C-alpha cells in the first residue's frame, strides 16, 4: 500500500508497462521486460543529474539575489 | 556606476523572483517529468506521432489517476533538447520536425544501449557523419 | 567507443537478441516533412533570394538567441564571484543590441506567413499524393514511392491563376511520371482518383454528389439518376451517356 513517492511510481511504471505490452497485441508470446529495466535505469539517472541541476540553480538563484538585495540595503545605508 | 546597475537590474530581479516563485512549481513536478521522459527515452523510439499521442494521453491518464504532478504543457524538446544541440543538430543537416528532433534526442542520450536507426533515405548517415567530423 | 546500427530496411528481420537490447528508433517522413520540403523547394525555385535571406536570417535569429543566453549566463556566473562594473555595463550593452537585432530582424514574418497561406495547398495536396501512392506501395510489394523520387518529380516540374497552374502541372507530371510504375488497373484507379481529388478540390458541392453517383454507380453499391444540373458541364454529360450506354471501359 503506497505510503511515499517510491510506490506511486513502481506502481505506474509497472502498470504503464503492462499497458504498453497490452496495446502491442503480443498475444500468446512472452513479453520482454528489457524496456521496463531500461526505462528504470534512464528514470534514477535522469532524476539524479536534474535534481542536482535544479538544486545548483536554486542556490545560484538565491545567493545572486541575497548579493543583490545586500548590495541594494548597503547603497540604501549609505 | 552602483546606482546605474542597481537600476538597470529591474529585468533581472524580475525573473529571479518569477524563478524563485517558479522553484515550487518544478519541484513539485520533477519526478513526473523524468518519468515521462524516461518513457520517452525507452518506449517511443519504435512509435509513429499517433500512436505516440495515444499513449501520451493514456500515460497522462494513468499518471494523473495515482496523483504526482506534471506540466500541463510539458514536451520532450523542452526538456532534453538544449539549445547548442538543437543548433548542431540543424547545423549537421537534420530537418527542422519535431519528430526528427525528438528521435535525435533519444539516439544521442542513451550512453548505455547501443541505439538502432532504420533511415530509409539515408540522411542521418551523413548527418551522424557530420556531428563526428572525420 | 560509441556503437551505432544502421539499416535501410523498414520491416525488415532484427534477431531477438539484438531486438531486446538496442534502442530501436524509426525514421518515417511525416505530414510537416513533406510540407516543410516542398516550400522550400517551391521557395528556393521561385524567388530563390527570397529563400536564402530566409534562411539566413533564421539561423541569424536562433544564434542571436543562442548567444543571449550565454550572455545571461556568463552574466549570472559574474556576479556570482562577487573594473567589474565596466565588464557588466558591456554585457548588458551586448544584451541589449542583440534584443534590438532581434527586434530589427522580426519584421519579416508577415510575408513569410503569407506565404504560408498562399502554398499550403500546394503542401496538403503533395502529402496527399504521397498518400496515395504509400496505399498503392503497401497494396503490392513492387508498387513502392520513395520521398526522393516525388521530391524529384517537383524539381522536374519547375525545370519544365498562378498557383492552379503549378497545381496543373504538378498533376499532369506526377502522373506521366508514375503511371509507368502501375500496371493497368491500377493505372486506370490512379488516373480517375486523381482527376477526381483535382475536380473535388475545385468545383463545388453538386460536383462532388454528381461524381460519387458516377463512381457508386460504376461500383454496383449505390443506385441511380444524379444530380446533375441543366446546365450540365459538357464532360458529365458524356460521361452519363457512357454509363447509361453500358459502355464501362470508355
Amino acid at each position: 500500500p503506497i505510503q511515499t513517492i517510491r510506490d506511486a511510481v513502481v506502481n505506474i511504471l509497472i502498470h504503464f508497462d503492462r499497458n504498453f505490452y497490452q496495446k502491442m497485441k503480443v498475444g500468446v508470446n512472452p513479453r520482454s521486460p528489457g524496456y521496463f529495466i531500461d526505462g528504470l535505469r534512464a528514470l534514477v539517472k535522469l532524476v539524479t543529474a536534474k535534481y542536482q541541476d535544479l538544486q545548483e540553480n536554486q542556490r545560484f538563484v538565491n545567493v545572486g539575489l541575497e548579493k543583490l538585495n545586500e548590495s541594494v540595503l548597503k547603497v540604501n545605508e549609505l | 556606476r552602483s546606482i546605474s546597475l542597481v537600476k538597470s537590474l529591474t529585468f533581472e530581479k524580475e525573473r529571479w523572483l518569477n524563478t524563485t516563485k517558479q522553484f515550487s512549481k518544478t519541484s513539485q513536478e520533477l519526478i513526473g517529468n523524468c518519468i515521462i521522459s524516461s518513457i520517452y527515452e525507452t518506449y517511443f523510439g519504435h512509435l509513429n506521432e499517433r500512436e505516440r499521442g495515444d499513449m501520451l494521453v493514456i500515460l497522462k491518464r494513468l499518471l494523473g489517476k495515482f496523483a504526482v504532478k506534471y506540466d500541463v504543457n510539458y514536451r520532450f524538446i523542452d526538456y532534453l533538447v538544449t539549445l547548442d544541440e538543437k543548433m548542431k543538430w540543424l547545423e549537421c543537416g537534420l530537418d527542422k520536425n519535431d519528430y526528427f528532433l525528438e528521435n535525435m534526442s533519444i539516439v544521442m542520450n542513451s550512453q548505455d544501449a547501443v541505439p538502432f536507426l532504420l533511415d530509409p533515405s539515408s540522411h542521418m548517415i551523413t548527418v551522424i557523419s557530420n556531428y563526428y567530423g572525420n | 567507443f560509441k556503437l551505432f546500427i544502421h539499416s535501410c530496411d523498414p520491416s525488415g528481420d532484427i534477431p531477438i537478441f539484438l531486438r531486446s537490447r538496442v534502442r530501436l528508433v524509426h525514421f518515417v517522413t511525416n505530414k510537416e516533412s513533406i510540407e516543410t520540403r516542398i516550400f522550400d523547394i517551391t521557395l528556393t525555385e521561385e524567388n530563390a533570394e527570397m529563400q536564402r535571406k530566409r534562411e539566413d536570417l533564421i539561423k541569424l535569429n536562433t544564434e542571436y538567441r543562442l548567444k543571449l543566453k550565454n550572455l545571461e549566463k556568463r552574466l549570472l556566473e559574474e556576479l556570482n564571484n562577487s573594473e567589474l562594473m565596466v565588464t557588466l555595463n558591456n554585457l548588458k550593452k551586448e544584451a541589449m543590441n542583440i534584443e534590438k537585432k532581434l527586434s530589427e530582424s522580426e519584421e519579416f514574418f508577415p510575408q513569410f506567413d503569407n506565404l504560408v497561406e498562399e502554398y499550403s495547398i500546394i503542401g496538403k495536396h503533395s502529402v496527399k499524393i504521397f498518400s496515395m501512392l504509400e496505399k498503392f506501395g503497401q497494396f503490392h510489394w513492387f508498387y513502392g514511392i520513395s520521398i526522393g523520387q516525388f521530391l524529384s518529380c517537383f524539381k522536374r516540374v519547375f525545370i519544365k491563376t498562378r498557383v492552379d497552374e503549378i497545381l496543373w502541372l504538378l498533376y499532369q507530371e506526377v502522373y506521366c511520371q508514375f503511371s509507368t510504375a502501375l500496371d493497368k488497373k491500377f493505372k486506370m484507379i490512379m488516373a480517375m482518383t486523381m482527376f477526381c481529388l483535382y475536380k473535388f478540390d475545385i468545383e463545388s458541392e453538386q460536383y462532388k454528389e454528381a461524381v460519387l453517383t458516377m463512381i457508386g454507380v460504376l461500383s454496383e453499391s449505390s443506385d441511380g439518376v444524379p444530380k446533375l444540373t441543366v446546365d450540365t458541364n459538357d464532360d458529365l454529360r458524356y460521361l452519363w451517356d457512357y454509363v447509361t450506354t453500358k459502355s464501362y471501359i470508355s
